[PDB]
């Protein structure tokens, strides 16, 4: 009922002659390779629509046949999606069939408005210790993850995916925000790995969603793929009536794909480089999670800080909606405490005594100040000695030491292939065992007693193993037989058991290959449209 | 509460209603003002309605000036 | 006097790491200015043409 | 030059062939990548063919963003 009239990039004006489409309507593109669903961005007059597409527009004529499905773009919800792929328009893009759809509902959508918003401010217990005791997670707010590569990030999303469906019974989905393809599939393997996704016949007992727009989508795709994901985690808070995980994967690359989706279409940017209306279009995805009277929606979104400056407007702006930061450190990681996060960098809004109590309060405050303290004497231990200072400085020494092992915690998603089985940890046993150790009920237990453990009542059992292995080493010797003629041959007889390996001079390369003849003409179309010779006269 | 108006345009409404939810909160407070009582008016964040209003003033054209802000 | 001059000098990696936390801070206000101010004189010079 | 193609768009050519070049070279790559065997590409001074992109969009008169370029 539309036509394409301009094609400038990813963004296309299609022209109405009956009654337009509402701003954020879906259109398709009608005859191309693709399936090409445009969104209205405005009425620029004239019957005029400002689309931008969210595929490639390469192939475009004006004048091809446009239909307006009288809504914006709709995606499949339910239960039928987890452990399923979509893109960004709701196609399945993990190469398993269709989607079973419970519902197909409109991305596009108002907050949830004050009436229906929970004023109690509660936290959402995790399972993971240090995420548990010193940067609290609320239920219904949003999580600022500061990882990166190589400190466990992956794992501690599946294992926020796992501990959340097995205590809270609610799903996840993973909003993979422009991320590499690469990345991506290494995480769609792992999780099918991990088992939070599975395939098949099981395909219902998987725990997780994943919304994933590539990096090399166009921005209009990128832009929308969070509130495609969005979608999939109200569903499951309005309809199944759960405490969703979304997971916002790189919030500043959403961030970045409105930019370009608002450079694009003309508008001024504002400052440093952004799109003017910055704090609209991340408040419009952000106020969309929240706790509402069904269920909830708690949003563990990544955060990158562009030029290591949090006074750019992009991660100032994001910090105004977060509720806890968790920064993973490499340092944390290579003292081999797992998971990495930063015990002392991590922060909380729910860390104050009236929404977690005085208890959790003070336990929190004393693990962090120890801490703290441990931190700044390692200048002192380091230049002047270990054992230079007082007993009471090596007190907290001890004690810090040791709570800095405590942190560290085996995930039950880490088990095929750390074989050491994953504990959940509940908070009370959290606060009643770090305040053990903060008192100096443990002064007496090594510190590796406090080592990939639950809670506290097996920091004990880690150090009774510790002291049966005493009376277990007298058992044998230590020796190595042999010491030129166990298994060392001569050089040559090394050289003479390893396999020659085919190697051909011929390379081949014409193994299913069509070899066309290529015109050295060129070759255009007449006014029929039938393929010619230039007309050699200019 | 029972002495309390309480306007609120959240981050999720139109930069107009952040840009105008001052401006009403003050009329308001204006009433208890002109009749001989006292008011007292508390605008949080007008460093978020200075934002409101400079996406407002780019989305119009209007040239920027120091670190975008309408002048 | 090399405890003192071990003393005086943590004290000197003090001032210096506060004197760059504030030039730091300074630096990205500068940096942001200058992006914005690149930007509004790019957006002029268009907009002036169309 | 057994194994290695070259696509050179230089300094002389229009800004659309140094914007086209490193597509066209990633086509001929993908060739490698599409049959089994392997490729390496190559592109070297991608800010040149950013720069050439640049020219193209400033000069078709679309919107600059950030430092000139397009969105």
């Amino acid at each position: 009922a539309g036509y394409v009239s301009q094609v400038i990039g990813p963004v296309v004006d299609v022209r109405f002659d009956g009654e337009l489409p509402s701003i954020l309507s879906s259109l398709e593109v009608e005859g191309h390779s693709v399936r090409l669903v445009l969104e209205v961005a405005q009425h620029m007059g004239d019957n005029t629509v400002r689309c931008i597409a969210m595929d490639s527009t390469d192939g475009l004529v004006r004048g091809q046949k446009v239909v307006d499905t009288g809504s914006p773009i709709k995606v499949p919800v339910g239960r039928g999606t987890l452990g399923r792929i979509m893109n960004v328009i709701g196609e399945p893009v993990d190469e398993q069939g269709p989607i079973d759809a419970a519902d197909i509902w409109s991305i596009h959508r108002e907050a949830p408005e004050f009436t229906e918003q929970s004023t109690e401010q509660e936290i959402l217990v995790t399972g993971i210790k240090v995420v548990d005791l010193l940067a609290p997670y609320q239920r219904g707010g949003k999580i600022g993850l500061f990882g990166g590569a190589g400190v466990g990030k992956t794992v501690l999303i599946m294992e926020l995916i796992n501990n959340v469906a097995k205590a809270h019974g609610g799903f996840s989905v993973f909003a993979g925000v422009g991320e590499r393809t690469r990345e991506g599939n290494d995480l769609y393997r792992e999780m099918i790995e991990s088992g939070v996704i599975k395939l098949g016949a099981e395909r219902g007992n998987s725990k997780c969603t994943l919304v994933y727009g590539q990096m090399n989508e166009p921005p209009g795709a990128r832009a929308r793929v969070a509130l495609t994901g969005l979608t999939v985690a109200e569903y499951f808070r309005d309809i199944e009536g759960q405490d969703v995980l979304l997971f916002v994967d790189n919030i500043f690359r959403f961030t970045q794909a409105n930019s370009e989706v608002s450079a694009l279409l003309g508008r001024i940017p504002s400052a440093v480089g952004y799109q003017p209306t910055l704090a609209t279009d991340l408040g419009g995805l952000q106020e969309r999670i929240t706790t509402t009277t069904k269920g909830s929606i708690t949003s563990v979104q990544a955060v990158y800080v562009p030029a290591d400056d949090l006074t750019d407007p992009a991660p100032a702006t994001t910090f105004a909606h977060l509720d806890a930061t968790t920064v993973l450190s490499r340092s944390i990681a290579e003292l081999g405490i797992y998971p990495a996060v930063d015990p002392l960098d991590s922060t909380s809004r729910m860390l104050n005594p009236n929404v977690i109590g005085a208890e959790h309060y003070n336990v929190a405050r004393g693990v962090q100040k120890v801490l703290q303290d441990y931190k700044n004497l390692q200048d002192i231990i380091a230049i002047l000695g270990m054992d230079e200072l007082s007993e009471e400085d090596k007190l907290t020494v001890a004690r810090a030491r040791k709570i800095q092992r405590f942190l560290s915690q085996p995930f039950q998603v880490a088990e095929v292939f750390t074989g050491t089985p994953g504990k959940y940890v509940d908070l009370a046993d959290t606060i009643s065992g770090f305040q053990g150790v903060l008192t100096g009920k443990y002064d007496d237990l090594p510190e590796m007693a406090f080592y990939m453990v639950g809670d506290i009542k097996e920091v004990k059992e880690k150090a009774d193993k510790m002291a049966k292995d005493i009376a277990s080493r007298k058992e044998a010797d230590n020796k190595k037989v042999s010491e030129e003629l166990k298994d060392i041959p001569s050089l040559d007889k090394l050289v003479s058991e390893i396999k020659e390996v085919v190697i051909e001079e011929d390379d081949g390369l014409e193994e299913d290959f069509k070899a066309e003849a290529l015109s050295s003409e060129t070759v255009v179309l007449n006014e029929e449209g039938k393929s010619v010779p230039l007309p050699k006269k200019n | 509460m029972r002495y309390t108006i309480m306007v609120s345009a959240t981050a999720s409404d139109a930069a107009p209603l952040q840009f105008l939810a001052p401006y009403s909160g003050c009329a308001m407070a204006e009433y208890f003002r002109d009749t001989g009582k006292h008011g007292l008016i508390i605008y949080d964040d007008l460093s978020k309605q200075s934002v409101a209003y400079r996406q407002m003033s780019l989305l119009l054209r209007r040239p920027p000036g120091r670190e975008a802000f309408p002048g | 006097e090399h405890a003192s001059r071990m003393s005086a000098m943590e004290n000197s990696t003090k001032s210096a790491g506060e004197m760059l936390g504030k030039l730091t801070l300074d630096y990205n206000r500068k940096r942001q200015a200058t992006i914005t101010t690149e930007l509004i004189e790019i957006i002029a010079g268009a907009s002036a043409l169309m």
